[PDB]
RNA sequence: AUGGUGAA
RNA sequence: GUUCUUUGUAAAGUGCCUUCGAAGAGUCGAGUUGUUUGGGAAUGCAGCUCUAAGUGGGUGGUUCCAUCUAAAGCUAA
RNA sequence: GUUUGACCUCAAAUCAGGUAGGAGUACCCGCUGAACUUAUAUCAAUAAGCGGAGGAAAAGAAACCAACCGGGAUUGCCUUAGUAACGCGAGUGAAGCGGCAAAAGCUCAAAUUUGAAAUCUGGUACCUUCGGUGCCCGAGUUGUAAUUUGGAGAGGG
């Protein structure tokens, strides 16, 4: 294959020592934390980030009430290889590929999980609109061997995946989806999440200075804060 | 074949070197003629309804470089090695080498040029950085200056 | 007559520069032509000449919104010019349709055998059960490709 | 006739921007030699010109490494305006009210379109954007008179002004888009249709006494967003 | 001599 | 004359004190072959082998001194 | 990256903004140029021919003239003078000084603006149009903007 340079190795080492270090030191504060051994620690109660725009900050506490949140993939830092402690995590929620989301509720347990896999994506809590919109525009249903992931059409194939939760529409997976349901756990993991377009989608001479123009953007509104109690940064997702 | 002056030159940095050289020097771009022309008018607007330190760009004039070395003010020189009249730039590497001034020869004029908001660049030279790049740019000379003294210590030798 | 150059001046490196000139105050002072400039600049402005950036900001934020604010109104007579042909209602494609309009699946076999554009039908009416099953429709992207290939490529 | 190549050389213009002009211009075949010149005179083929100097300054620009003269150059640039063109091709309204069918079809169908490579989520947004304008008119007139759910779809049928115009409107499910269309054509006739409704919505917005364009319902935008959602006053 | 014209 | 504008830490001139302080090369010149003058030091112009220095070089008379700074250009009477 | 863009070069456009042809020719500025006519000299650096502008043209402010108590752009007249000088026969033939007419001196190259290519051609919208401003593009850094030509000149107090 092609030759590989020094500078890249070495970057791509220091990034992930650091990355390592991150998580190690998150990890250990976060058991601390569970184990109530509150007594010396940076901060002890959870706190949540959320940017808007002209940008305003607002931190807010996390209660224990479930919330419903979207994740989507980020593909960062970029000289950073995913650690095995977050690709783990990833492969849970198998979120490997660029661009693809998921839905997941929002627990107590999962707040470590998405403070470990913070900087490789970015969450939010989406409104109604959205995720109709979302679920109405892309789906997936995997159809018998079973080796097609045809998209949804039919919502006669909703009755015979699930029917016995009264799945028969997409409206009733809509439903499940944005409110606290009892099939929200299953639908989700049947739904195939989605994989949403890339931003440029592009290249050329106007489609180069637009991804630079994003790029830079997208620094500006998304940092790494890299603290112990980093809170977790939630931008709007609505706009996506 | 060609006199020892000639074919000094096209004896320039490695990739890495030149590549390294040439990302410092990005960072010190000379406004372009709208930039300037902003910051002119943001000014004159401030001014208009009511102690920035010394600017820092590369210099690059032939006739300023020039004038720059032989007063050893000059700290780093890059010499295009495709100028068409030769004679302009023959003299140059000596001249530095008898000054003592640090100098180098990159590949194509046009890439100085870029560098400096041109079309073409015959030389582009440092005479003053930033405090956070003084230590790369004594770095950069001194691997510049391994690399083509005494990697190429025979260019001014073998016709 | 090839031999190597000698550095018998270049030897020895020049400690001290060639010529003096002391230096001028303008090296040590901001800018006088920057200045000249920025005057120049702040004479326009006051004279109504030159409009300041954030004026220009804030006139342009105003307009680039004005489209579509004006009635266009308040043309194949030629005879060398024929008007474009609109398509025609609807073939009887009802989600639930009478049972007759349902093919049989011997001819629904020959429908899907036969080629492309130049069948009866695009579609084969159903029986479906109820409104909400009713499935969705890839093919009218499709459809409405070949309606817009066909009216830029009508040989009137 | 004068061959696709032939007028293309008279015209001097690339093959993508020849379709372009022929479609907004309605040409059709293998042209006509009085058409094809007459053409030449339409300022589109300055723009388009104009476009090409600018794509070949920007690439300098980049290729040379400055990205902030790219930048500014991007930001001076203004695209060109359909507005005149429609008026020749429609001298009176009720032509163009008559071929508004094929712009809503084409509007419906782009508004339910998922975002892509091919096109970007602005124009589907300007196209939804469109299409609810022109619902909210449509229910605010009560001009709905024929409902046909079929296979393709639901075929509306409006009375503006008595002309009954019949249009199609795709199902809410995703569609999976081939590979046989090609969007680049399709992309002229949704920018051609987009400013024609555009016109045709300010000009019924005033023949109603309605401010164009109205504003959307923000809290229902984030519930029931759509026809409901689009808010329209009076004055 | 200089500058041109014609021509079994 | 009448006026409307002036503009800005903007420009210019003189004396004093300090520090610097840059001048035209296939060019002069020699050689050689033709032309020019009534010109004895063919100066001047024309082909070509050759081709220099910067307290230097050219033009002259006396063992030194006198004048100028060529190889760039404009200017009404 | 088996790929894109730049620098440089070479060509096309019935593209936009520009100019040379020729005529006239007494005077001017360069090339070229003979014989009659008289004992290399002489008609003669003339006649004719060729090329280039004007109302005048060239030249013009010393690498000058002078050996004096020194003069101080070029130009034309008188004078120097029918002298010096040449040919030593025939003949050719100047110039300093002196008086008069008129008098204006300047523009680049050469040493860094580098604390800011600050210069300018062209397109466009206006106005107070032999032009001015704003914007845009290009020329330029292989040098356009300030000052200086020894009569000096430049940076500072």
């Amino acid at each position: 294959n092609k030759f590989v340079r020094a500078e890249s190795i070495v970057a791509k080492t220091l990034a992930t020592s650091r990355e390592k270090e991150r998580i190690k030191r998150v990890s250990i504060l976060e058991d601390k934390k569970a184990k109530n051994e509150t007594q010396h620690i940076a901060s002890g109660k959870d706190f949540i980030l959320k940017i808007t725009e002209g940008l305003i900050r607002e931190k807010t506490t996390y209660d224990g009430k479930p919330a419903l949140l979207f994740i989507v993939r980020v593909r960062g830092p970029l000289a950073v290889n995913i650690p095995n402690k977050a690709f783990k995590i990833l492969s849970l929620l198998r979120l490997v590929e660029t661009n693809t989301g998921v839905f997941v509720k929002l627990t107590k347990n999962v707040y470590p999980l998405l403070k470990v896999i913070a900087p490789y994506v970015v969450i939010g809590k989406p409104s109604l609109s959205s995720i109709r919109s979302l679920i109405q525009k892309r789906g997936r249903i995997i159809y018998k061997a079973e080796p097609h992931e045809i998209v949804l059409n039919d919502n006669n194939i909703v009755e015979e995946q699930l029917g016995d939760h009264g799945i028969i529409c997409v409206e009733d997976i809509i439903h499940e989806i944005a409110t606290m349901g009892e099939s929200f756990s299953v639908c989700n993991f049947f739904l195939q999440p989605f994989k949403l377009n890339r931003e440029v989608s592009g290249f050329g001479s106007l489609n180069r200075l637009r991804k630079i123009k994003q790029r830079e953007a997208e620094s500006r509104t998304r940092q790494f804060s890299n603290a112990a109690t980093a809170p977790v940064i939630e931008v709007d997702i609505d706009s996506l | 074949k060609v006199p020892p002056t000639i074919a000094q030159f096209q004896y320039t940095l490695d990739r890495n070197t030149a590549a390294e050289t040439f990302k410092l020097f990005n960072k010190y771009r000379p406004e372009t003629a709208a930039e300037k022309k902003e910051r002119l008018t943001k000014e004159a607007a401030a001014v208009a309804e009511g102690a920035s330190p010394k600017p820092y760009a590369v210099k690059y004039g032939l006739n300023h470089v020039v004038a720059l070395i032989e007063n050893k003010k000059a700290k780093l020189v890059l010499i295009a090695n495709d100028v068409d009249p030769i004679e302009l730039v023959v003299f140059l590497p000596a001249l530095c080498k008898k000054m003592g001034v640090p100098y180098a020869i990159v590949k194509g004029k046009a890439r100085l040029g870029t560098l400096v908001n041109q079309k073409t660049s015959a030389v582009a030279a440092l005479t003053e950085v930033r405090a956070e790049d003084e230590a790369a740019l004594a770095k950069l000379v001194s691997t510049i200056d391994a690399n083509f003294a005494d990697k190429y210590d025979e260019v001014k030798k073998h016709w | 007559p090839y031999e190597p150059l000698i550095d018998w001046f270049t030897r020895h490196e020049e400690v001290m520069p060639l010529t003096a000139v002391p230096e001028p105050k303008r090296r040590f002072v901001p800018s006088k032509n920057e200045a000249k400039r920025v005057m120049k600049i702040v004479r326009a402005i006051r004279e109504g000449r030159i409009i300041p950036p954030k004026k220009l900001k804030e006139m342009k934020e105003k307009e680039k919104i004005e489209n579509y604010q004006y009635d266009l109104w308040g043309n194949d007579h030629v005879m060398h010019l024929r008007a474009p042909k609109l398509p025609p209602p609807t073939n009887e494609e009802s989600y639930n349709p009478p049972e007759e309009y349902l093919l049989s699946p011997e001819e629904k076999e020959a429908w899907e055998n036969t080629e492309y554009s130049e069948r009866e039908r695009n579609f084969i009416p159903q029986k479906y059960s109820a409104l909400r099953k009713v499935p969705g429709y890839g093919e009218s992207i499709r459809e409405r490709f070949e309606r817009s290939l066909d009216l830029y490529l009508a040989p009137r | 006739f004068i061959t696709r190549s032939q007028a293309v050389r008279k015209l001097q213009v690339s093959l993508a921007d020849f379709r372009r002009l022929c479609i907004f211009k309605g040409i059709y075949p293998f042209y006509y030699a009085k058409d094809i010149q007459y053409l030449m005179h339409e300022p589109v083929l300055a723009k388009f010109r104009e476009h090409k100097t600018f794509a070949r300054k920007l690439t300098r620009a980049l290729g040379r490494g400055e990205v902030s003269s790219a930048k500014r150059l991007e930001e001076n640039r203004d695209s060109y305006t359909l507005d005149h063109i429609i008026k020749e091709r429609y001298p009176s309204f009720p032509d163009a009210i008559r071929d508004i069918d094929d712009a809503l079809n084409m509007l419906f169908l782009f508004s339910n379109l998922p975002s892509t490579n091919q096109v970007s989520s602005k124009i589907i947004n300007d196209a939804q954007k469109i299409c609810n304008q022109w619902l909210a008119y449509v229910a605010k007139e009560r001009l709905v008179r024929k409902v046909f759910v079929s296979i393709k779809g639901v075929y509306y049928q409006a009375n503006i002004k008595g002309e009954e115009v019949r249009w199609l409107v795709p199902f809410k499910f995703p569609e999976n888009i081939p590979s046989d269309v090609d969007f680049r054509i399709m992309l002229t006739f949704l920018e051609f249709y987009s400013t024609l409704l555009h016109f045709v919505l300010y000009k019924l917005y005033t023949d109603s006494g309605l401010i164009y364009p109205p504003k959307l319902d923000l809290k229902k935008d984030k519930i029931i967003s759509g026809l409901s959602s689009y808010i329209l006053e009076s004055r």
